[PDB]
């Protein structure tokens, strides 16, 4: 039950394109996602270092930090939420119990988003 | 003045005493007569010369628990223990009583009341008495909202119902109609912002002396002509004194936030004052024995000035109707209202031993400086 | 002009009537009225936050200069060209030339020198109604009408943003005289007015006393400090 | 002293047993905004004192505090069963001259307030 | 003891959807909750610096004056009082007592009822 | 780059003087636990501000955070 079509990069794809542009560029910028880029880094580098197949306790913590401080940004702006909603990613976030494996495929997916929104527009040089 | 910007002088000179509350009411433990003048001497400088073994009969004595029965005054308690209300120790402020007299017929028993409680004046953050801005506001609300209801209407002014629910909308909608007249582009056209007496800015009066501040009694006339003292002793103030405020128009354009046509009214203020005063309250007037009728530029401010003057209603019975509809179980108006053709049923007329005359009545008027 | 300079405009800023400006509405303390007053967070002193101050003059100048060219300046970049000189704009003149400040109250021992105890008075109002007339109680908490207040503001003489398509220069001393002329014209525009709150029901009826200029970063140019004290002069 | 440590719970039990007309809390917090306006403003300088014994202008203040509640008790029957029920006029003769006897008043006094507010409608 | 449940998460998505409606738009505003959030952040940054397991008696009495501000702001409006009811905020309040972990487990449940709030409510976002 | 010779030479560029001769610290609040013994709740206001449309007379709310006043902060600067 995940929105991953074994693919992530065509599905990476297919949701930058479809993002709402505006009369000058897209509404959504790389400067709001900063607070959730920087969090999403330190899930990849602890999960990455675990060798068990289930997370630890504290591991287990900082998803639900994460799942909360997506719903907040989600909240107080508009292009974040038209994002969310678009790639499927607070669904996600729900179906990492404490897999290790569904763990970091949400981390390769999240990265596929990002350079996609580099890539298909100027003013990111 | 300015260029855009126009003010006025409001001049009030009081014919009656005139009586703005303050939600404060003194009892008979704090204050003590002396002939005709009842002296006011500061509550915590004669407990802080009082030694600390008496202090706890002072503290059960104006707390009444036991002892005396909530009516003895301040004498009552001094005068064994001979503390000296000297008004040099105790720096508060002295002051006269305009009457005292009795009811009629009332059990004949002749009783004879006293002064228990006495309602207070509002007073500055020093102690000096002064007029507030939102009360001459709300007067000049009252005129031009009878001047244009008074004069002529489409219809005569008829209260639709029985209830006091449909009585209270009926007010509510008619000063909506007659004062949301600004046109603001999007908005609603009954937004608080649409009204008319946003640009009419009324100030405070000047801080006066407290040097003159009667105490009056309310007497309730007739139309035989027999008032009866009520116990309701209040400081008022007295006839003489000049309460001068500030009125400013505004003359930016309509939908702005501005009444180029108030300034055109309040030119023409003291004849308005008199074309309302006698078509409301001048008929009324001569119909009680002993009044006298002035034509004047006469306005009514302040509490005790009965309800015709807080209202826009035209008809007698019409306000028979609206007076049985929060009250009717005490004293029947609707029957008595049709007997002798009067409402309201008395007349707020007072007394300083010299004349009777009313409670409330100022003599109005303006003039255009800069 | 010939050089880089800063003005002082000092004074002293008196309550006539009582002042509410009332930007509280919930941060205030747990036994207080429904609509609190400005406080200092630390001394619990009254203040004028000046943005209040700011916008209040800018509200007014923008009238008197619309009723004089007849046109209806809609919002802010849209004024004239000698509002947005002085106070800011996001178009050409990018930043202000004056620096209002936040002013806490000064004389709380001459308040208490005389028989004040409270620095706010609590007010109690009515609504009433024209027709079987009822009423409706509300309290007002402002600040008592003896309160004094040390008002100041500085003014910036330098070349501004220039813009990307302009050769820079210093304003002349002629332009100086027509700035100083429209804060003066401004504050008194404001001594008929009410400086937030109520306003039309008596609130915040405010005095200017004692205005003066000095020069407190750079010489002037000469005979030109005394005549910049002559437009204050008329407050 | 009747003040206990943790006064949160025996000021809501006083509110709990005010007296009531066949409605309920004759006493309304609006009957006693000249009691609190006064008690807001004793907080704040003995906030901001440094020394431990008061100021003699901080025992001036207090005792016209005690005149108020007096003079305020004494002609509104719904207010001096409150003042004796909570022990108000009690607590004021214990601060002779301590600070700390006078925050540890304020705080309990704001916490009446807090559940004469909360414990009834008719308050907005 | 412990109304908060494990899973807060879900528990605080259920809350926020479980309000008053009156024509869409929630009766209850995040600027009613202001005085109220800016006492909680400054409890939880120092829980959060301190080590011992007990609460200092310098920390106890904040957290019994954040407990009296939340009983005064329910009491005048009927937005924040079906709120703090409907959440058992004032339960919890209680049942801190002086133990850390228990201060710090109200404050991860206080952020995810903000966070369902800017999320589930329209005339927002800015 | 084109700023004065006094200024290049303290400050610092690109071009002649390389580095500058001053060094500025960050710097942190201090007197904490003094605010706190006078009163201080928190160590940050929030002030609501309010801009006004000159149409309709509507109201546009914010909130500003801002550090309160008789905050002290130590200062520290190095020459060389």
């Amino acid at each position: 039950m995940s929105v991953i079509q074994d693919d992530y990069v065509k599905q990476a794809e297919q949701v930058i394109r479809g993002l709402p542009k505006k009369n000058g560029d897209f509404e959504l910028t790389t400067t709001q996602l900063r607070v959730l880029l920087s969090l999403t880094a330190q899930l990849f580098d602890e999960a990455q270092l675990s060798s068990d197949q289930n997370l630890s306790p504290a591991l287990r913590d900082k998803v639900q930090y994460l799942r909360v401080r997506f719903v907040y940004q989600a909240g107080r702006e508009k292009a974040v939420r038209v994002f969310v909603e678009r790639a499927g990613l607070l669904d996600e976030l729900a179906q990492i119990g404490d897999s290790r494996d569904r763990l970091l495929k949400f981390c390769h997916y999240m990265e596929a988003l990002v350079a996609y929104k580099k890539f298909l527009d100027p003013k990111e040089t | 003045m300015n260029t855009y910007l126009k003010p006025f002088e409001l001049t009030l000179r009081c014919l009656g005493p005139v009586f703005i509350g303050s939600g404060e009411k003194r009892t008979s433990k704090e204050y003590h007569v002396e002939g005709d003048r009842v002296y006011f001497p500061d509550m915590e400088l004669l407990y802080a010369d009082i030694p600390a073994h008496k202090r706890k009969s002072f503290e059960a004595f104006v707390m009444n628990t036991d002892g005396a029965q909530a009516t003895a005054p301040l004498k009552e308690w001094v005068e064994p223990n001979a503390v000296k209300l000297d008004p040099a120790k105790h720096r508060g402020y002295e002051v006269k009583i305009g009457s005292i007299e009795p009811r009629r017929a009332s059990r004949m028993t002749r009783k004879k009341l006293t002064l228990n409680e006495i309602h207070a004046f509002i007073k500055d953050p020093l102690g000096r008495p002064y007029v507030p801005g939102s009360t001459v506001k709300g007067m000049l609300r009252s005129i031009y909202l009878q001047s244009l209801v008074h004069k002529r209407t489409a219809q005569p002014v008829r209260v639709p119902g029985h209830q006091t629910r449909e009585h209270r909308q009926y007010g509510e909608r008619f000063e909506r109609k007659e004062l949301r007249k600004s046109g603001r582009p999007n908005t609603r056209p009954q937004d608080a912002v649409n009204d008319l007496f946003q640009a009419i800015r009324v100030t405070d009066s000047p801080a006066l002396r407290t040097s003159d501040l009667l105490i009056c009694q309310k007497m309730d006339m007739n139309v035989h002509g027999k008032p009866d003292g009520l116990p309701l002793f209040r400081e008022c103030l007295a006839p003489g004194t000049s309460i001068s405020h500030r009125v400013v128009v505004d003359t930016s354009p309509t939908a702005r936030g501005g009444w180029r046509e108030g300034e055109r009214f309040l030119e023409t203020l003291a004849e308005t004052a008199a074309s309302v005063n006698q078509a409301r309250y001048a008929e009324y007037r001569a119909m009680y024995p002993g009044v006298n009728a002035i034509v004047g530029p006469i306005v009514y401010l302040g509490g005790g000035a009965g309800y015709r003057s807080k209202t826009f209603v035209t008809d007698q019975d019409d306000m028979a109707k609206v007076l049985d509809a929060q009250f009717g179980k005490v004293v029947k108006h609707v029957d008595k209202t049709r007997e002798l053709r009067v409402s309201p049923l008395v007349l707020k007329r007072t007394k300083i031993d010299n004349i009777c005359y009313e409670m409330g009545q100022c003599e109005l008027s303006i003039r255009r400086a800069e | 002009t010939t050089s880089y300079a800063k003005i002082e405009i000092t004074g002293t800023l008196t309550v006539l009537t009582g002042l509410q400006i009332g930007a509280g509405d919930g941060f205030s303390a747990i036994g207080a009225v429904d609509k609190p007053v400005v406080r200092d967070p630390l001394s619990r002193l009254p203040m004028i936050p000046g943005t209040s101050l700011k916008g209040k003059v800018r509200t007014l100048l923008s009238r008197q200069y619309g009723a004089d060219t007849e046109t209806f300046y809609r919002k802010p970049n849209e004024d004239h060209a000698h509002i947005r000189r002085l106070f800011g704009d996001t178009e050409e003149y990018m930043t202000g030339r004056l620096v209002f400040r936040d002013t806490k109250l000064t004389n709380k021992d001459d308040l208490e020198a005389r028989g004040a105890k409270t620095l706010t008075e609590v007010k109690f109002e009515n609504a009433i109604n024209r027709v079987t007339a009822k009423a409706n109680l509300r309290q007002m908490e402002r600040v008592i009408p003896g309160s004094e207040f040390a008002f100041s503001l500085v003014y910036e003489v330098s070349f501004g943003t220039p813009g990307e398509e302009q050769k820079a220069s210093l304003p002349s001393s002629d332009e100086i005289i027509e700035d100083f002329n429209a804060i003066a014209r401004g504050l008194k525009l404001l001594e008929l007015d009410y400086l937030g709150g109520s306003g039309t029901r008596g609130y915040g009826q405010v005095k200017f006393s004692n205005l003066k200029a000095r020069a407190a970063v750079g010489a002037l140019d000469g005979s030109l400090l005394e005549k910049l004290n002559h437009e204050l002069a008329a407050v």
